[PDB]
DNA sequence: ATCGAGAATCCCGGTGCCGAGGCCGCTCAATTGGTCGTAGACAGCTCTAGCACCGCTTAAACGCACGTACGCGCTGTCCCCCGCGTTTTAACCGCCAAGGGGATTACTCCCTAGTCTCCAGGCACGTGTCAGATATATACATCCGAT
DNA sequence: ATCGGATGTATATATCTGACACGTGCCTGGAGACTAGGGAGTAATCCCCTTGGCGGTTAAAACGCGGGGGACAGCGCGTACGTGCGTTTAAGCGGTGCTAGAGCTGTCTACGACCAATTGAGCGGCCTCGGCACCGGGATTCTCGAT
């Protein structure tokens, strides 16, 4: 099943799946990618973007678009679990 | 005067996508394919017979033609809708 | 001024060039060529018009199907370059 | 006439090809390649045309050629 | 009535008795024959257009056209092992790029 | 019971090239399927030829063009030559 | 009735033009099968069939053996370009390979 | 009444020296030890497209003993044509 | 007096030359055959073989490896390898169109 | 580098055997030799689509420069695979036994070729709407120094 | 590593045209209702070839042990091909117009399916002997560690 069906989902800084894994990702769960920052449903990144609160970051914080792990997209993919869950349970901005 | 498939392409093509049309090179495409899988399926019916020294092609020389031609779940599902129809059309 | 290193525009036309489906070949050359071909094997030759695009249409995927093998080649040798020996190991594993 | 077969042309083949870097001496290497090819297939078509006592190559002759060789070609037939 | 009525059928299976008459494939041929193959076409018909319109739905085209038939093909196994000598006309190539001819 | 085969004319055959040389079993079993095969072959493209141009009949035609279409180069050519020659004779 | 006279006979040939026609028919390759074709078929094959022997005796006369064994007709077949064109993607029964050693594996 | 108890791994009845043979026979001089375990996947799978098409013409016949036509068919029809069982 | 030892490579070259002269079937005759009896009981149980049926399946078995090791070889030689890897038969395969 | 052992190969020749060439019955399938219906060879007509050729546009092919990253020849070194001696295990061969099932014959009845009559399906061909091709401006996605 | 610039890309919005979806008339092929004869489903019998099994020999497989030569990493450098510009040419287009020849039509006769009576040709079996295979011993080739 596709859990991202409508979503966009902006990528942030350095990644440990490279950027067409999470984009094959995002794909196979029927989101959307982008770069820009005020547009997304979902943030990714590691956790040096918001460590950081790097520029582009605070762009999405100012945006209050929910930031989410790089590996918290493997879970999505892996489980049952409610999108809600997956953006609460699982989160790194203080925001969202 | 030119017989073809197209009509029954487009009536499979409203159960399967109702919203959707089919331009007029892929209904080419279309004829194409059928005339194909129908020669292949065909040709290995006739030389079933042949190999039992059978006169007729029945439903069991196609049931093993097309077991023969398609790979795996595309080979079983086949069976099963060829099964169904014959089943429904005996009566 | 600005300029693409090697390889990146050759990346962008892989990209380009897969993802579109017209024939790549200039029409009336390939056509030219046909015709000499066929003159041999019979004089004072006709075609359909649709006849010479069947023709384009299998070289055109007969060549991109032995190119992709071509590649394999030379990926095979630690190249990325291909060369003739691609080619011809190619076309003696299919046996041609 | 076979260097019609323009180097930007083939080099468009091998880049649908996922090609990266070409040799140069792949273009001369690929007109011949193109040129049996080509012979081979015109030979049947124009030995099914003349076959049917026509004089001009149908489309069904191409495909009949390229069915024969195994190169089934769909959307002509 | 008709005999694609009977098996609830689309496809055309009285032309498609004739065809198997007509064609030299044998001697004699049953009735339950032309009605298993019908089905059998039907079935891979609608299989590939399934794929097809999907192929056109993850795009915004509306229609089928012959890259969507390509890329449905090509994209499925048993429809790329059944198909693997086929050529489309129009149907250019799936994107594929070799992991070794990429940047760093 | 009786099965058939090609294997006395392949014998002919053979004391024609060679009057000196015998036959396998063996070699001789894989004559016979290759007997089978090349007329199974030219048939099968004769049928197609008639098919494809609407004639009921596979004549003499059909065969001599089945074999510019199956046989390679030089080897074509000679078959056609016999093909030819035979059926003059066998028309007298 | 005149005397019985082979259709083989009539056209100079070995093969039975009668089988022949006998099989064109019952092969149900069409319809209807024209007086010629078992004629211009069996000739044929019976060329193939001459030209095949006529390397393989050579083979096995190189060779020194006096009788054709299959080893003989895989190595007349893969000596002809021609014959290993019509039969690329046959294999023969107790056949073996050519003799063949890509150059580069020799010592130096 | 009789049966056999199922056959187990008779996969690795391929010997190292006979998968040498054949490569010899291919005129292949020097074999890195990965090659086997790789050349018996290959087997098995050509082994189960061949046999499984066999069996089918043998199912068709309402047979229960595979014959050498069921094989050669199998192989006529996968383009490996083979002469000598034939006829 | 060490004793005699061909140099490597030199029996290898020579089993090539008596591996192509000969025309044995090189596979053990009844390992074969219990791998094709093993195989078969996946698609019919209790099946039955004509003895000739099992000689034709192992003559393609051999022939289908031999051509495939020939191709492997070409891929070696090609890379500058004498030696054969797991990535030839890929290759090999791959561009065969097996896979 | 050219030169002695020595190891495997290729080469005589006596044996002795079983697979191939030949010969004989004889069953049946090929031929001889008569209809007759129709496939198709041939003549005529017609109209369409392939070839020819024309002038203009502008996309594409070409030729040139230049530099960088690739191919690749070179060296080291590390370890794998080959070659060779020993142990062992199972393949192989002969021969034994039972009986599954493959091959064959014979019946009889289901069904499918075949004819005739009927009509609705599906084709050829009108036609109007709207999917998507072509801009056209726009807001990215990602590459390349420069830091 | 970040960051700015740039520039190539994919994205909204607008038109507009020609392709496809639908509607129509009709004509021919499927389908309904027969008929009838032969294809193949089922029984029954036979015997053959398959599967199981046993014991003995010895060929091949598995194994262990060196050690040298091959894979492959690293790397220095010569050059050949990628990116980009200015140049030029020939592909394309939309035009016209001609006419060969693909296509349908109508006739009629050459031949090939058909039947049936007839007989030699090809197959199934029994031979018997000579081409081959098999050692046994022999000379020749080619390799290797000397030099």
């Amino acid at each position: 099943d596709k859990p991202l069906s409508n979503m966009k989902i902006l990528t942030l800084g350095k990644l440990s799946r490279n950027k067409d894994e999470v984009k094959a990702m995002i794909e196979k769960l029927g989101g959307k990618l982008t770069g820009t920052a005020n547009k997304a449903s979902l943030c990714i990144s590691t956790k040096k973007e918001v460590e950081k609160m790097n520029k582009k970051m605070e762009e999405v914080k100012e945006a209050n678009i929910r930031v989410v792990s790089e590996d918290f997209l493997q879970d999505v993919s892996a489980s049952t679990k409610s999108l809600q869950e997956l953006f609460l349970a699982h989160i790194l901005s203080p925001w969202g | 005067r030119k017989e073809s498939y197209s009509i029954y392409v487009y009536k499979v093509l409203k159960q399967v996508h109702p919203d959707t049309g089919i331009s007029s090179k892929a209904m080419g495409i279309m004829n194409s394919f059928v005339n194909d899988i129908f020669e292949r399926i065909a040709g290995e019916a006739s030389r079933l017979a042949h190999y039992n020294k059978r006169s007729t092609i029945t439903s069991r020389e196609i049931q093993t033609a097309v077991r023969l031609l398609l790979p795996g779940e595309l080979a079983k599902h086949a069976v099963s809708e060829g099964t169904k129809a014959v089943t429904k059309y005996t009566s | 001024p600005h300029r693409y290193r090697p390889g990146t525009v050759a990346l962008r036309e892989i990209r380009r060039y897969q993802k579109s489906t017209e024939l790549l070949i200039r029409k009336l050359p390939f056509q030219r060529l046909v015709r000499e071909i066929a003159q041999d094997f019979k004089t004072d030759l006709r075609f359909q018009s649709s006849a010479v695009m069947a023709l384009q249409e299998a070289c055109e995927a007969y060549l991109v199907g032995l190119f992709e093998d071509t590649n394999l080649c030379a990926i095979h040798a630690k190249r990325v370059t291909i060369m003739p020996k691609d080619i011809q190991l190619a076309r003696r594993i299919r046996g041609e | 006439n076979i260097q019609g077969i323009t180097k930007p042309a083939i080099r468009r083949l091998a880049r649908r090809g996922g090609v990266k870097r070409i040799s140069g001496l792949i273009y001369e290497e690929t007109r011949g390649v193109l040129k049996v090819f080509l012979e081979n297939v015109i030979r049947d078509a124009v030995t099914y045309t003349e076959h049917a006592k026509r004089k001009t190559v149908t489309a069904m002759d191409v495909v009949y050629a390229l069915k024969r060789q195994g190169r089934t070609l769909y959307g002509f037939g | 009535k008709t005999r694609s009525s009977r098996a609830g059928l689309q496809f055309p299976v009285g032309r498609v008795h004739r065809l198997l008459r007509k064609g030299n494939y044998s001697e004699r041929v049953g009735a339950g024959a032309p009605v298993y193959l019908a089905a059998v076409l039907e079935y891979l018909t609608a299989e590939i257009l399934e794929l097809a319109g999907n192929a056109a739905r993850d795009n915004k085209k509306t229609r089928i056209i012959p890259r969507h038939l390509q890329l449905a093909i090509r994209n499925d196994e048993e429809l790329n092992k059944l198909l693997g000598r086929v050529t489309i006309a129009q149907g250019g190539v799936l994107p594929n790029i070799q992991a070794v001819l990429l940047p760093k």
